[PDB]
């Protein structure tokens, strides 16, 4: 009920402005403040509480203090997140680099 | 007794490696078990800083520790003494430890000199081990070069800086013979 | 000493290579640059055994440039040296700090400190030989070399040998 | 160093391309040039294969038509067939399967029956000296022994 | 051989070696002739699409 | 120990180098060959934009005083600290001398140049054995 | 001109990968270093004009891995060992 | 998915008896525990 | 357009989050950095073995860096250290520290109460660390006495005190009421004396981080590629504000040396150690809350790390 009540919530603001959006948006809007359990803020304390990498979470705001405590409790990033993947300056897995390219030596001789 | 040997060993130590007022704060110590520090400046007529170096140097050595009692009288004076008391126990672990370190560091100096192996660079002021002198070794020349100077190299150690570590080992023997037959012999009733 | 061990070396190869003949070029490529060079964790790399039976597994493009990568894994006959191992060598160079050893690859150095008391140096003969009590150490002479010390760097490796000790010297 | 502790790569655990595993391989001074100079020959053979469509001068020979068959990239391997031969008294691989049969008898680390194969001494006191690993771990007698019919094995060819 | 100043030109050269040679002061050598492997950078010509953005 | 770059044009070789910097394009290159010789040029402008060698020489200090949220009793204990350093240098008459040529110099109507040469020359000065006292309003004036 | 943030978002969206990495390293700064197989630090000692290479405080002269990363980045490395703080690059995954 | 609901969203937000408009947003987003208008529809 | 190397290139996949340990910032670093002073005595070239020496990097191209050679454009840099005498802490960890200390024994250097209590049982049952840590936290902050016997264990027994953060310092109260300031050398010997199952059931993990790690003893010193100096028309020289701060650390560590080597005032001791540890704390953090704000002698505040990676249009 706390779900469709805030999808009712998020429509009404839309179709008050008088504006159309599609369905798919606000649905995945909705689900994501809700995938933990109960209702989840979309702050800096709502995500940047939560593990996502240490480089994912200080790049939004409060930048110091999520490093400090990621080298003091010994953290580990994974480093496929997209803040990461752009830091470190490199492919990162979205669209085209989402996927390798091979070649295979048996279809050269075809 | 056992207690008076200890004295002797803080005699001999102190004596032997320092300076005389620190055995003339030494013996302070020794003929009155609390030795207050106005007592201490106005027996050897030395001045605060004077003094402060000297408690520094004995306490940096585990040989003595303080007790800073209070006072309230007369005057209603909160008058402060660091009364100095000797630490046996850390002062006879502290001379072994040191006797040992002074026995291993003297030791190690000796298996130096025994064998040169070591080059160095006058040119750079860079000194170079027998591993990259092989590495620094050309065909067209007959001599260890240099990276930094692309010159050659010059033999560093020699024998004659090992009948200077021999002597120290049975110097330091001669004059720490009595010193560790005194540790031996206090350390028999473990006090 | 001579050992035999599989390894694996990633080859690389320009788009220009993507005939049906490419398999040939990369056995090709995997001897130009593995015999006969060295590594620092291997040791100086001999040959290569089993050249029909290379396993090719599966070619990967890496992103830009269009390079094709290519894991090989192989068996070779490779020299690594060891210290403390007594060793048979010929000297080719002579220096006043010593006489440097070969030894297969390896040019093995031995420290004039590291040698008895009777060796002497002798610069007056063409070429210059240490010439001993019983010995003469010259250029083509064998000599018996007790490695010490290995150094084991990147496609460099260097050893110090000592012949101070019993049972060694000339042969 | 020599105390039977060697390198990550040179542990007596090893573990081949297929995923088995395997005891090290040392190898002596002897069949190490004749499987060099075998292995050599069937690369010769894949060389002229692909191309339709007294003991030292044969061995600089054979070295010269081997080096044709190469990039002119690897003479450290001929010198190094020049090394083991000038320090070689074996032959054949018959009689290195007997020494191999002889080395194996005691129960001794491939490492240690290597330097044993690889040496030559007429003393149980030379083999204990040269080689600081076998000093108890097997009988004198029974090393000299070894030496005696590896005396009679080796031959001036 | 147009050079930089005119449009249909270029105005650096990268050899295969790794190598950049600006076509000015270039023309004091003399000839430059251009092999396979080579990067000439060009002007931007017609038919050439870029990334057209306006803030935010 | 050497530590000099020297930029020299491999294909030229024919004299030192007699090159031209391109500031625009971030390089150097040959004037001769037109063949560049480096890449990603540095500036010094622009570094400078952010910001005394002659009179402090290489010593470095910097200021304690009271922050926006703070007590006035760890900024008195700070000042204290450094009052009981402020024997470590002798440099505590050179800020004092110049405050007092200063308050002489301005009250003279003096330009600022005739103050710099003045403490210029009292630095060359300072406390040399020639001197050998003169209480310090001599040396001033 | 400058590239910010929204525009790589936006880059994000259209699902353009390859333009973002050129964008963010050959057409601004990319720069290349060298990390140890035992410690991610940036400790290697490179002194390539005979090809050596060390790396301080944990005795290797053998495994020494490239990387590219942007000065940007390196910046913030060197100012995190600066500050007590260790951002140990490993090009392995030992977590699996 | 998750950029392009974003900006879906955030486009709408540009051209912005309870309370409608920006400030119900931000008390919808930021999860607020009061808001402007509490109301109710008793049917 | 950088030179070749032969190291295999890969790209950087896991990233590790850590604690620089001391022995480990005196195993990186390659410089001491005795001499406050930035360049020579002859006003030119470096001051080798002081704040900008060429054992670090280098800018102006034109220079080498000795320890890399190579160029300007190629070196990464280059680190030196700075070994105090005295413990200092770290601002970010300040709060951090503290809630160690209650969390652990102050004397036998155990964790309070014990398995044998429940809600520690359920407690420890919690995967995520830093909630582990919390309620940890929340049941030993309460109770203020170790024990020697708890009915169904170490001795000690010793009341532990109340810490409170003062003036970046940390002052323990004792009830008995005895309050007496806890130095930074007892709560490095007390994090001594932790045992593994006391921190790594706080958090902690034995090859990363350490609580005697969080306490600063050994400082890394960062090269010129991180903070570029100015020589501007040869007489106007400009120096970052790190390069002060690092001065600034040199001379409060000589001072506080030369005041505990000959005497001991007891009380230039502690204005001494309170100096070093405000130039260390505004080093890492000038903008510290209750404390003074460090002033530069253009008139601007001094630019920290933590203000490059603070505000908007950093670094990030
Ligand atoms: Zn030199
Ligand atoms: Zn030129
Ligand atoms: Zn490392
Ligand atoms: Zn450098
Ligand atoms: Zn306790």
């Amino acid at each position: 009920a706390g779900r469709a009540a805030l999808y009712k919530e998020v429509y009404n603001v839309i179709a008050s402005d008088g504006s159309y959006v599609n369905y798919r948006h606000m649905a995945l809007l909705v689900d994501v403040m809700t995938t933990q359990g109960g209702l989840t803020s979309v702050t800096r304390h709502g995500f940047n509480r939560s593990n996502t990498g240490a480089l994912m979470r200080c790049s939004f705001e409060e930048t110091v203090e999520i490093l400090f405590e990621a080298g003091a409790s010994a953290e580990l990033d994974d480093c496929r997140g997209v803040s990461e993947n752009v830091i470190l300056g490199q492919m990162a897995p979205i669209g085209t680099g989402a996927f390798d390219v091979m070649i295979d030596e048996e279809s050269l001789v075809k | 007794p056992i207690d008076d040997i200890v004295k002797n060993l803080l005699k001999f130590v102190v004596r032997g490696f320092y300076g005389g007022s620190f055995v003339l704060v030494l013996d302070a110590i020794l003929f009155h078990s609390v030795l207050a520090e106005d007592d201490l400046k106005q027996l050897l007529s030395i001045n605060k800083t004077e003094l402060g170096p000297l408690i520094a140097r004995l306490r940096s050595d585990r040989l003595i520790s303080i007790h800073k009692q209070r006072e309230y009288p007369p005057n209603s004076k909160s008058v402060e003494r660091v009364y100095y008391y000797v630490k046996y126990p850390h002062a006879i672990d502290a001379i072994k430890w040191k006797v040992h370190q002074v026995v291993q560091r003297l030791k190690d100096d000796l298996d130096k000199n025994s064998e040169p192996n070591g080059y160095m660079c006058p040119i750079c002021l860079t000194k170079y081990t027998q591993l990259e002198a092989v590495q620094l070794l050309n065909f067209d020349r007959t001599e260890f070069l240099c990276s930094l100077c692309d010159e050659p190299l010059v033999e560093d150690d020699s024998g004659k800086k090992n009948k200077e570590k021999q002597d120290k080992l049975n110097r330091l023997m001669d004059q720490i013979q009595p010193i560790i037959d005194s540790l031996k012999k206090i350390d028999d009733s473990r006090i | 000493m001579f050992f035999i061990k599989d390894l694996s070396l990633n080859i690389t190869l320009h788009p220009s290579f993507f005939g049906p003949r490419m398999k040939q070029y990369l056995k090709t490529k995997l001897l130009e640059e593995v015999e006969g060079s060295c590594t620092g964790k291997f040791g100086y790399i001999l040959c290569v055994l089993d050249y029909d039976n290379i396993d090719i597994q599966r070619g990967r493009i890496l992103p830009t440039d269009g390079s094709a990568e290519f894991n090989v894994k192989y068996r070779a006959v490779v020299f690594k040296p060891f210290k403390g191992e007594v060793v048979d060598g010929t000297v080719v160079s002579c220096s006043q700090h010593g006489f440097e050893v070969q030894v297969g690859p390896m040019k093995v150095f031995v420290t004039k400190h590291l040698m008895p008391q009777d060796l002497t140096f002798n610069a007056g003969s063409n070429p210059p030989s240490y010439q001993s009590s019983e010995d003469v150490i010259t250029i083509k002479s064998r000599i018996r070399v007790k490695i010490e010390g290995c150094i084991s760097q990147v496609s460099s490796i260097h050893a110090i040998g000592s012949i101070k000790e019993d049972y060694l010297g000339a042969i | 160093a020599a105390t039977l502790q060697l390198g990550q790569e040179f542990q007596l655990k090893q573990i081949n391309h297929q995923g088995e595993e395997e005891e090290l391989i040392a190898l002596n001074l002897s069949e190490a040039r004749l499987v060099i100079k075998e292995a050599l020959v069937e690369r010769r053979r894949a060389f002229k294969r692909s191309q339709k469509k007294t003991r030292e001068k044969e061995l600089e020979s054979i070295d010269v038509l081997l080096e044709q068959t190469t990039g002119g990239n690897n003479k450290d391997l001929k010198n190094t067939m020049q090394y083991l031969t000038n320090f070689s008294r074996f032959r054949d691989q018959e009689t290195v399967g007997a020494v191999i049969q002889l080395l194996k008898s005691t129960g001794l680390h491939p490492f240690e029956v290597a330097q044993l194969g690889s040496l030559a001494c007429d003393t149980a006191d030379e083999a204990k000296t040269l080689i600081p690993s076998l000093n108890n771990k097997i009988s004198d007698d029974e090393l000299e022994r070894i030496l005696k019919e590896l005396s009679n094995l080796e031959t001036l060819y | 051989r147009n050079g930089p100043n005119e449009h249909p030109g270029a105005k650096y050269v990268i050899r295969d070696s790794g190598d950049r040679i600006d076509l000015r002061y270039s023309k004091r050598a003399g000839d430059i002739q251009l092999q396979y492997g080579w990067k000439v950078e060009r002007h931007i010509m017609d038919n050439d699409p870029v990334l057209f953005n306006r803030q935010p | 120990p050497n530590l000099n770059i020297v930029l020299t044009c491999p294909e030229c070789k024919v004299y030192p180098p007699k090159i031209v910097e391109r500031f625009s394009e971030g390089d150097v290159v040959c004037a001769l060959c037109g063949l560049v010789l480096s890449d990603k040029l540095v500036d010094t402008r622009s570094e400078w934009r952010t910001f005394n060698p002659l009179l402090d020489g290489n010593n470095l200090s910097t200021r304690i005083g009271k922050g926006e949220t703070t007590d006035m009793r760890f900024t008195k204990e700070l000042n204290k600290a450094q009052g009981k350093n402020v024997m470590d240098k002798k440099d505590n008459e050179v800020q004092a001398a110049f405050a007092k040529i200063t308050m002489l110099c301005d009250a003279a109507e003096l330009p600022k140049i005739v103050k710099d040469c003045a403490k210029e020359a009292y630095k060359l000065c300072h406390d040399e054995k020639t001197l050998k006292g003169k209480s310090m309003e001599s040396i001033m004036a | 001109l400058r590239f910010g943030e929204m525009e790589r978002d936006c880059m994000i969206a259209h699902g353009a990968a390859s333009f973002l990495k050129e964008r963010l390293m050959e057409a601004s700064d990319a720069f290349r270093v060298h990390i140890c197989g035992i410690c991610g630090l940036m400790t290697v000692i490179a002194k390539l004009n005979h090809n050596q290479f060390e790396c301080k405080g944990c005795d290797n002269k053998i495994d020494i891995y490239q990387i590219h990363i942007p000065y940007a980045a390196k910046l913030l490395f060197q100012e995190l060992m600066a500050m007590n703080i260790t951002p140990r690059l490993y090009t392995d995954r030992s977590r699996d | 998915v998750g950029v392009l609901a974003a900006q879906s969203i955030g486009e709408p937000a540009t051209q912005m008896k309870v309370t409608s408009g920006v400030p119900r947003l931000k008390e919808i987003l930021n999860v607020a525990k009061n808001m402007k208008t509490p109301s109710l529809t008793v049917y | 357009g950088q030179q070749y190397s032969s190291a295999p290139l890969r790209t950087v996949k896991e990233v590790q989050f850590g604690l620089f340990s001391p022995e480990e910032v005196r195993a990186i670093s390659v410089a001491k950095i005795r001499f406050p002073e930035t360049m020579d005595e002859t006003q030119t070239r470096a001051k080798i073995g002081g704040l900008n020496d060429p054992r670090l990097g280098s800018i102006d191209r034109n220079l080498k860096c000795q320890t890399c050679q190579e160029g300007m454009n190629e070196c990464p840099g280059h680190f030196g250290h700075i070994d105090l005498a005295k413990p200092v802490f770290h601002v970010g960890f300040i709060a951090k520290i503290k809630k160690v200390c209650e969390c652990v024994c102050m004397h036998c250097g155990k964790l309070l109460l014990d398995e044998h209590n429940e809600l520690m049982r359920q407690a420890l049952a919690i995967k995520d660390s830093k909630k582990r840590f919390a309620a940890i936290w929340t049941l030993c902050k309460t109770k203020m006495v170790c024990e020697t016997d708890v009915p169904s264990r170490g001795g000690c027994g010793n009341t532990q005190p109340t810490i409170r953060k003062d003036g970046l310092k940390l002052v323990g109260s004792w009830k008995k009421p005895e309050l007496r300031v806890l130095s930074t050398e007892e709560i490095l010997n007390i994090f001594k004396h932790i045992s593994v199952k006391d921190f790594t059931s706080l958090g902690f993990n034995e090859v990363f981080s350490r609580p005697e790690w969080m306490i600063l003893t050994c400082l890394p010193v960062p090269p010129p590629p991180v903070r570029p100096s100015i020589s501007f028309n040869e007489s106007q020289r400009g120096e970052d504000d790190l390069t002060f701060k690092l001065a600034d650390i040199l001379k409060a560590n000589i001072s506080l040396e030369t005041l505990e080597h000959n005497g001991a005032p007891h009380h230039a001791i502690e204005e001494a150690e309170s100096l070093l540890q405000f130039h260390v704390a505004t080093y890492m953090d000038n903008d510290i809350a209750g404390q003074p704000q460090a002033l530069q002698k253009s008139g601007r505040p001094v630019k920290s790390i933590r203000a490059r990676l603070k505000g908007k249009e950093g670094r990030i």
